[PDB]
RNA sequence: CCCGGCGAGGGGAGUGAAAAAGAACCUGAAACCGUGUACGUACAAGCAGUGGGAGCACGCUUAGGCGUGUGACUGCGUACC
RNA sequence: ACCGGGAGAUAGCU
RNA sequence: GUGAAGAGGGAAACAACCCAGACCGCCAGCUAAGGUCCCAAAGUCAUGGUUAAGUGGGAAACGCGGAAGAUGUAACGGGGCUAAACCAUGCACCGAAGCUGCGGCAGCGACGCUUAUGCGUUGUUGGGUAGGGGAGCGUUCUGUAAGCCUGCGAAGGUGUGCUGUGAGGCAUGCUGGAGGUAUCAGAAGUGCGAAUGCUGACAUAAGUAACGAUAAAGCGGGUGAAAAGCCC
RNA sequence: GAACUCGCUGUGAAGAUGCAGUGUACCCGCGGCAAG
């Protein structure tokens, strides 16, 4: 029961019930997202994707939660040029939970 | 430095000189009359617009005791001022000295800082017009 | 989400036999390469053992076209003073059957401790007999 | 008025030295050389960050390959059948897909060969 | 119940003392006290006092069962040492732990 | 006959494996006295074989 | 009080708020030297790290593949001024 | 020959 | 033109050779130079030709010869290749930090709601030595401050978690057992990694030579716990 | 300065333990020959 699907230009596998991360999305917390553009749906009988974005697959997605990801440190140095300069980052990073997939 | 390959006196070497030691200096600066004035004038429309000035027909105490200036204060509902008035009144001067959040000046005696610090200000039918006239 | 991984305790890794006469000896050797390192199956990784065992009969009977009989040579340096030992192809391949592909299979794997474990699992005779008959090696095709 | 920079120092030695845990000995403990082993890790996990991408993509390649010839088909010969049968599907989904299944990429492999021609 | 005994400031360099220390860590105190007493270094003889001051605290301040100790914990440290002319003496700081369990 | 670089604490420690000492194991009791004693030496007391000696 | 040599030193008892204040006596970090615990290493070549990374021990959502501790192997990587 | 001072002497460079 | 002061990919290694100007993050896709027998990602791909000699994988003038080159073949990067060498014609793939897709930050412009003087759009830029300009963080003291916290635990020390693009900030366990200081302005002995910089401490070399004229000690007893070095 | 301090060929501010290729070597001690 795996489907792929693509949300920020990354294509996912996620099956109903796995949680998945994705890029920032401007939807709300408690409200779900319908993810009309499907790639593969996998069942006892699979349905290929002969064209992109199969009209009879969706995806249905609950985010459940927000927040910035792990601290990443980047740091730029150079050879006996004495450059120097380090700076923080911290990703935006969404989690959203599947429920059923459309054959 | 007390002493005399480099030298021991370098203030690089332990317990010797330093680069820059300084010399007793005064950093008093030059104020003029014009702009001072015109601060006081512009702090005393600020305290005025507020309202932190209290006037009274004449603040004085009958005798040299501190506890009938508190009383007197106490029926006012104020305590932390400052009074300022016109002659210097020896009784208020002298049973003023011991309430460190109560202080009193001349006329004369009246500058930014104090104006600023102090919560409220106190002043007599006398001190207004005196005040006046030395601003002018 | 994490990339699949073979796990060296839970790798499938079966047995296969090759018949060194009449095929190239590089193009044979590449082939042998590629099974020891895995490539072939779908679970390819290049931190882990994922090939299989391959058997290889009558290495004597290797079969080289064009002049390298004569031309190939070979040549190791022990140490000492004057380790300049020859070894001209046709008396290494009378003498040592073996150690030419030994040889070229080592070299056409990596450098290190996984390549060694990879040449580790080939096994290669000088004739069609083996003692390998317990595992059950199906022939391979090439 | 006289500054003691004990407080400063010090705070900026063990922060500088908590970054650098687990370096085989005196680049771990000694600030001198601690500062340039950590500052060569920094430099080393910058190009990381890019060759983590090359790597990632290598051995989605490798698997893939290795997956279409077994079904009887080069690399280059699947993607041309992929991209000429309007499929847009990345080769990492195509390398996550060919172990978890094998139906589904036998589907893709020979809707490929199909199209190909 | 676990009992230490500790000699500050022996008259031994620091790490002359951890040779004669191995023999005792992880043995059995009967055996202990004769491997030290038949040792022949220098520092055995101080090993040899520090354990038996050791087992002496322990069967004073314990009740009784002498014959179960065993050398738990035992260790030499650094100590302050004397600056001459260049030369540097060292000392030895020995601790031993007996404990029944 | 000078060091280019200081060798590091590790090399010291693996360079000092070989220092480790003996333990006798070798304690025989004697036939009567009762206490044990180095093989091949009088006991303290004064003992040997069983039989007794000057015992000073 | 005991060990210790009628020593140095130490362990109990007591005072002391505290002896994690003992006359070497407020606070006591690093360099440096140790014991224990967890993991890796005796077929493996190089500025000693960086990503991937199975494995191994503990606590957690009592699994749901989470964090910490080490890092077999692998691509890359010729110190500071 | 050594001690204190001119002297934190003077030029370039490191 | 490049380096100086531009990262990255390729030419095995390499700064001046080819492609290619690094805002930050992503396990997405398409390309430039160069590659698609293995090492190592990609065609043991197709078509028409040359090569029998490993020339390819080093060489002139000159009648295929000319041809002799470096510890070891060592002038293929290793094997190995009779095509896995070269010429020409194609469809494909790999191929960077180049471009595109998603997300985030900042400068520079422009448009308007015009503001409450910001907001919503909008294109562009974001390598950098010397140098210039702009914006911030850390500590001592002064006034704020006879305020506040604090023996229900201050400063300091030592771990953890959460925080911002940064120097840093807050909470908390333990040790610490008496000071610290909100907000806003002022003065600075103001932020350390090198100057064969200086005081103190701690190392390796290391349990390494030496124990110093090559006049020589042996034994019994005594003191002492301990005696080749003391006494008889 | 830090070291988990091998040989050969090649390049390199020009004889490379550290750069490209290839080969050898179980970990750690003790005594000398001095090519470095």
């Amino acid at each position: 029961m795996y489907a792929v699907f693509q949300s920020g230009g990354k294509q996912h596998r996620v099956s109903e019930g796995q949680t998945v991360r994705l890029e920032k999305l401007d939807i709300a917390t408690g409200e779900t997202v319908e993810f009309a553009e499907v790639l593969m749906i996998a069942n006892g009988e699979e349905v290929k994707i002969g064209v992109p974005f199969v009209d009879g697959g969706v995806i249905k997605a609950e985010v459940v939660a927000h927040g910035r990801g792990e601290k990443v440190k980047i740091v730029k140095f150079r050879r006996r040029k004495h450059y120097r300069k380090q700076q923080g980052h911290r990703q935006w990073f969404t989690d959203v939970k599947i429920t059923g997939i459309s054959a | 430095v007390t002493g005399s390959s480099g030298s021991i006196k370098s203030p690089i070497w332990r317990s010797g000189g330093v680069t820059f030691a300084a010399r007793p200096q005064d950093h008093s600066q030059k104020v003029n009359k014009k702009m001072y004035r015109g601060a006081l004038k512009s702090i005393l429309s600020e305290l005025v617009r507020q309202d932190r000035l209290i006037v009274v027909e004449k603040f004085s105490v009958e005798a040299p005791k501190t506890k009938l200036l508190a009383q007197k204060l106490k029926d006012m509902a104020l305590e932390d001022v400052l009074i300022i008035t016109g002659e210097l009144d020896e009784n208020l001067f002298l049973a003023a000295r011991n309430l460190h959040k109560v202080d009193v000046r001349d006329a004369t005696g009246i500058d930014p800082v104090s104006l600023i610090a102090f919560d409220k200000v106190v002043m007599t039918a006398d001190a207004v017009k005196q005040v006046e006239e030395m601003l002018a | 989400m994490k990339t699949f991984t073979a796990k060296p305790e839970t790798v499938k890794r079966d047995w296969y036999v090759v018949d060194a006469t009449g095929k190239t000896l590089g193009r044979l050797a590449t082939e042998l390469a590629r099974r020891l390192r895995g490539k072939h199956k779908a679970e390819y990784t290049p931190h882990v053992d994922t090939g299989d065992y391959i058997i290889v009969l009558n290495a004597d009977k290797v079969a080289v076209t064009g002049n390298k009989r004569t031309d190939k040579v070979y040549y190791h340096h022990t140490g000492h003073i004057g380790g300049i030992k020859q070894a001209t192809f046709e008396e290494m391949i009378a003498r040592r059957p073996e150690r030419v592909i030994e040889i070229a299979v080592k070299g056409m794997l990596p450098k290190g401790p996984l390549g060694r474990a990879m040449f580790r699992k080939l096994k290669v005779y000088a004739g069609n007999e083996h003692n390998h008959a317990a595992q059950q090696p199906q022939v391979l095709d090439i | 008025a006289r500054v003691k920079r004990g407080v400063i120092a010090r705070a900026r030695h063990k922060k500088i030295l908590k970054q650098a845990k687990g370096y085989y000995g005196a680049r771990s403990r000694v600030y001198r050389v601690a500062f340039q082993a950590v500052i060569k890790a920094g430099q080393y996990a910058y190009r990381d960050r890019r060759q983590r991408k090359r790597q990632f993509r290598q051995l989605w390649i490798a698997r893939i390959n290795a997956a279409a010839r077994q079904n009887g088909i080069s690399y280059s010969k699947f993607i041309n059948g992929l991209k000429k049968a309007s499929v847009e599907i990345d080769r990492k989904i195509l390398a996550d897909i060919a172990v978890f299944d094998k139906v589904a990429f036998t589907a893709l492999v020979e809707k490929a060969k199909a199209a190909l021609a | 119940m676990e009992t230490i005994a500790k000699h500050r400031h022996a008259r031994s360099s620091a790490q002359k003392v951890r040779l004669v220390a191995d023999l005792i860590r992880g043995k059995k105190v009967s055996q202990a006290l004769d491997i030290l007493t038949y040792t022949n270094k220098k520092a055995a003889v101080l090993v040899k006092k520090v354990l038996e001051s050791a087992i002496a605290n322990a069967e004073h301040n314990d009740g009784a069962d002498i014959d179960d100790l065993k050398v738990t914990k035992i260790f030499v440290d650094e100590g302050p040492s004397m600056k001459r002319i260049r030369i540097l003496k060292r000392t030895s700081h020995i601790t031993v732990v007996v404990s029944d369990r | 006959a000078v060091q280019q670089n200081k060798p590091t604490r590790s090399k010291r420690g693996m360079r000092r494996s070989h220092d480790a000492l003996t333990a006798v194991t070798s304690l025989s009791v004697d036939k009567t006295s009762g206490e044990k004693h180095l093989r091949h030496h009088i006991t303290a007391d004064g003992y040997y074989r069983g039989r007794k000696v000057i015992a000073k």
